[PDB]
């Protein structure tokens, strides 16, 4: 699936400079291309091959040669440079096959910390008029990516029927995640309250929500 | 001005047949350049299937040149994409691409010794299960006084028990882009997807304005349009 080696992941400090580097016995034929993956989306292409660009990247992404290994630098990183680098040639023998490298996870340190945004939803009138009933508990805007979240029923913790997502990187490098409370509409309507305590860098968030 | 768009099934019985196709607007599929087809598992880096030249010639993956096959059809242009005998391990999101051509020999000007992907598409996403297809349930996360947060409000859309992905969420047929955010969806214990999508409006044009979600789920061809009135 891949052919050349390169760092899966790699840290360089907000200002600083970085240089992943794409390795292989494939390369020494054709030029190298860079290209970036944001989540979400579609990779787009920085380099063309050599130290060619196309419009839209800044003049700190350069590419260079030495030999089996190709090097994309990036001088004086940005947070808008977190993503997902793949370098990419051709094979020189044979019929030249298109040849991708691992890719890299460029992580940017030193961006500014957030505290999570927790937006609670109770089970909708037009999901319970079909029997059903599920508690949204959505999180959002958080750095880091480390998160707890825990689901009370009144006072007393629950377990059963939660499903949550391991946190995930938004298209502003801050985090999200979602935690689903699956219950009858008459365990919804037994209780006086239900919460979700959302736990970040030891501060916790907690939202409320009963029948009303 | 270039633009190309993938289409295709989003769910492909093992050992079934997956093809996809890629059209193409403002270029011709039928040039000299290579227009490729790379795929990339959930969770993992790209992987490069083949390409088509003039509408012809073909290279595929060495791993992959058993079970692949790329044709064109230069009157719609269009290039598709055929992979059989697919496994569990096909499941990918699949692009469509173009490189640049190049020379095989080392006699060629400078120009011939590129390889890059400069043009993409979206990008299609096919699971390979067994099981069967299911539709969403939508329901409206309608907005409270404890979903306020002073001069906006929070509201939403429940998309419930569907498989298999992707789901697409717009609001109000597109015109309302900003303050949406669609969460990744969670896969539950019973096998199907669920997600949410949030969009933040002003609390004070809540009874003045109809907010309605726009779900797409293509691999049931399922289009659920959910009113999202206030609480």
């Amino acid at each position: 699936s891949s052919e050349l080696t390169q760092d899966p992941a790699v840290s360089v400090a907000l200002g600083q400079t970085v240089r992943i580097t794409c390795q292989g016995d494939s390369l020494r034929g054709y030029y190298a291309s860079w290209h970036q993956q944001k989540p979400g989306q579609a990779p787009v292409l920085v380099i063309y091959g050599k130290n060619n660009r196309p419009s839209g990247i800044p003049d700190r992404f350069s590419g260079s040669r030495s030999g089996n290994t190709a090097s994309l630098t990036i001088t004086g990183a940005q947070a808008e440079d977190e993503a997902d680098y793949y370098c990419a040639s051709r094979d020189s023998s044979g019929n030249h096959p298109v040849v991708f490298g691992g890719g890299t996870k460029l992580t940017v340190l030193g961006q500014p910390k957030g505290a999570p945004s927790v937006t609670l939803f109770p089970p909708s009138s037009e999901e319970l008029q079909a029997n059903k009933a599920t508690l949204v508990c959505l999180i959002s805007d958080f750095y880091p990516g480390a998160v707890t979240v825990a689901w009370k029923a009144d006072s007393s913790p629950v377990k059963a029927g939660v499903e949550t997502t391991t946190p995930s990187k938004q298209s502003n490098n801050k985090y999200a995640a979602s935690s689903y409370l699956s219950l009858t509409p008459e365990q919804w309507k037994s209780h006086r309250s239900y919460s979700c305590q959302v736990t970040h860098e030891g501060s916790t968030v907690e939202k409320t929500v009963a029948p009303t | 001005q270039v633009q190309l768009q993938e289409s295709g099934p989003g769910l492909v019985k093992p050992s079934g047949t997956l093809s996809l196709t890629c059209a193409v607007s403002g270029g011709s599929i039928s040039s000299s350049q290579w227009w490729s087809w790379v795929r990339q598992p959930p969770g993992k880096g790209l992987e490069w299937i083949g390409e088509i030249s003039h509408g012809v010639y073909t290279n595929y993956n060495p791993s992959l040149k058993s079970r692949v096959t790329i044709s064109a059809d230069k009157s719609q242009n269009q290039f598709s994409l055929n992979l059989s005998s697919v496994t569990a391990a096909d499941t990918a999101v699949y692009y469509c691409a173009r490189a640049p051509p190049y020379c095989s020999s080392a006699s060629c000007p400078d120009d011939y010794y590129y390889f890059f992907l400069d043009v993409w598409g979206k990008g299609t996403t096919v699971t390979v299960s067994g099981a069967s297809t299911k539709g969403p349930s939508v329901f409206p996360l309608a907005p409270s006084s404890k979903s306020t947060s002073g001069g906006t409000a929070a509201l939403g859309c429940l998309v419930k028990d569907y498989f298999p992905e992707p789901v697409t969420v717009s609001w109000n047929s597109g015109a309302l882009t900003s303050g949406v955010h669609t969460f990744p969806a969670v896969l539950q214990s019973s096998g199907l997807y669920s997600l949410s999508s949030v969009v933040t409006v002003p609390s004070s044009s809540l009874g003045t304005q109809t907010y309605i979600c726009n779900v797409n789920h293509k691999p049931s061809n399922t289009k659920v349009d959910k009113r999202v009135e206030p609480k």
